[PDB]
């Protein structure tokens, strides 16, 4: 399969601003390049076909640029609407592929995240397992890192995250991380702790309970 | 105005076959190539193949070949991409799309259906179970554990609360179960004089929990 | 039978560009227009495909970069019908464009031509009922 290099991958940019994006093929496809604009929950929306026509009731701000081996999808000025993923794709024989995706998020000043962190419930725990949750509230940029510590003991494997999507207001995202214990290994420690390490902390913020 | 309409969400278990189905309208069905494009949650676009009702001329991804067909019923101008073996990995949203063109230029996807989430597992519809994640600002919570499968809708004090929640995409579990969670901020003077309630609807299983969240 | 815009001879349907393609991107047109590049194997279609063509240079699906002379879609070409100018193929150099010639077009009176591959031309997609 044709390769189809995007970059970048991620892309933090204000309204009014240009951005470009490059697609660069493993071969020659002459202009048989689309480019398609994604939003989340929807299907993919046609902006570009043949490398540099635009698409039918596309605004004009979008263009497209190159041939052969080397496209660029550029936004002249950003508009509210324009964050989404972006995606180019060629109409060269088979199987048509496409690049791995541009997403442009909304560019906003560094906010650190209010952290807190949450026991497993006595309802959870008659169950039978033990779930510890910390919350990064509020944060910009995205990249946060989360670690769990159990009586001091950094943990591996037994957390999964989430991340909402930028906030419409303050175009923060805030992220969930939940440490799963099975009960008995929940009685066996005193201390559960998250440290949250972020741009907007001068040094890594740890939240914790004592079991009790 | 053309449309491409897609049947609605499945969840299959491991080994099964899927048939979805995209009924086009506004056009002329045998004049294009009808495609079929999925994507994996959090994952980019994946083209699967393409039939032209015309001619009924099939062309697949080689990874799928074997394993995916793609038929086209003329006389309902409708289109179809059976998936078979379903492994996890199938789990996606599938979209039918038009290979539309302009004429002596280039092909592409002009019209696409809304997809068709397909989500591959073992676990049965379950319900789920809704735990307090209790509390200048302070934060409260529930956490929604263990249902199949998505969505789960959460409000907060019955929809009066909205500013200040967020309620997370879910994560699949090594159950094969979902979990996610909702918090909001609240003053920390609001908890004595203000009752929290997480509104959860599970309507895959009918469950509704009115979860009271307290310090 | 024949979609919009395309054309119905002998059992096939054939669409006529009014744009230049190079002879890669017009094979690769037609193939995603369920087609491919018109496959001429008689006088009968030869002049149907003349006829419409007109004076105007125009791909077809001949070309010799597999080595042999080849159609696309597998029809041999030793012992299938043939229609070159006078002299060619030729494979010739000296165009300026770089490499020889090694795509197959209607010239202006129907005869065919070895040509430079990256030549904008007309062409014609055909595909069979
Ligand atoms: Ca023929
Ligand atoms: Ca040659
Ligand atoms: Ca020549």
């Amino acid at each position: 399969d044709i390769q189809m290099t995007q970059s970048p991958s991620s892309l933090s940019a204000s309204v009014g601003d240009r951005v470009t994006i490059t697609c660069r093929i493993s071969e020659n496809i002459y202009s048989n390049l689309a480019w398609y604009q994604q939003k989340p929950g929807k299907a993919p929306k046609l902006l570009i076909y043949a490398a540099i026509n635009l698409a039918d009731g596309v605004p004009s701000r979008f263009s497209g640029s190159g041939s052969g081996t080397d496209f660029t999808l550029t936004i002249s000025s950003l508009q509210p609407e324009d964050f989404a993923t972006y995606y180019c794709q060629h109409f060269w024989g088979t199987p048509f592929t496409f690049g791995q995706g541009t997403k442009l998020e909304i560019k906003r000043t560094v906010a650190a995240p209010s952290v807190f962190i949450f026991p497993p419930s006595d309802e959870q725990l008659k169950s039978g397992t033990a779930s510890v949750v910390c919350l990064l509230n509020n944060f910009y940029p995205r990249e946060a890192k989360v670690q769990w510590k159990v009586d001091n003991a950094l943990q591996s494997g037994n957390s999964q995250e989430s991340v909402t999507e930028q906030d419409s207001k303050d175009s923060t995202y805030s992220l969930s991380s939940t440490l799963t214990l099975s009960k008995a290994d929940y009685e066996k420690h005193k201390v559960y702790a998250c440290e949250v390490t972020h741009q907007g902390l001068s040094s890594p913020v740890t939240k914790s309970f004592n079991r009790g | 105005e053309v449309q491409l309409v897609q049947s609605g969400a499945e969840v299959k278990k491991p080994g099964s076959s899927v048939k979805v189905s995209c009924k086009a309208s506004g056009y002329t069905f045998t004049n294009y190539g009808i495609n079929w494009v999925r994507q994996a949650p959090g994952q980019g676009l994946e083209w699967m193949g393409e039939i032209f009702p015309r001619s009924d001329n099939t062309f697949y991804a080689q990874k799928f070949q074997g394993r995916v067909t793609i038929t086209a019923d003329k006389s309902t101008s409708t289109a179809y991409m059976e998936l078979s073996s379903l492994r996890s990995e199938d789990t996606a949203v599938y979209y039918c799309a038009r290979k539309g063109r302009d004429y002596g230029t280039s092909h592409y996807f002009d019209y696409w259906g809304q997809g068709t989430t397909v989500t591959v597992s073992s676990a049965s519809t379950k319900g789920p179970s809704v735990f307090p994640l209790a509390p200048g600002t302070a934060a409260l919570g529930c956490l929604v554990k263990d249902y199949f499968p998505e969505p789960v809708t959460v409000s907060w004090n019955s929809g009066a609360l909205t500013s200040g929640v967020h309620t997370f995409p879910a994560v699949l579990q090594s159950s094969g179960l979902y979990s996610l969670s909702s918090v909001v901020t609240v003053p920390s003077s609001s908890l004595g004089t203000q009752t929290y309630i997480c509104n959860v609807n599970h309507k895959p299983s009918n469950t509704k929990v009115d979860k009271k969240v307290e310090p | 039978g024949c979609p919009v815009n395309w054309v119905e001879h002998e059992r096939s349907c054939y669409w006529f560009s009014r744009s230049g393609k190079a002879w890669a991107d017009a094979d690769n047109y037609c193939r995603l227009e369920d087609a491919h590049l018109v496959v001429v194997t008689s006088w009968e279609e030869q002049k149907f495909v003349q006829h419409h063509i007109g004076p105007v240079n125009t791909w077809m699906g001949l070309h010799d970069q597999n080595g042999p002379w080849k159609w696309v879609d597998g029809t041999d070409y030793e012992t299938g019908f043939k229609n070159w100018r006078p002299e060619q193929p030729d494979d010739w150099y000296g165009h300026g464009l770089g490499g020889g010639e090694d795509c197959a077009h209607f010239t202006d009176d129907g005869r065919w031509n070895d040509d430079v591959c990256q030549r904008p031309y007309r062409w014609v997609c055909e595909t069979e009922l």
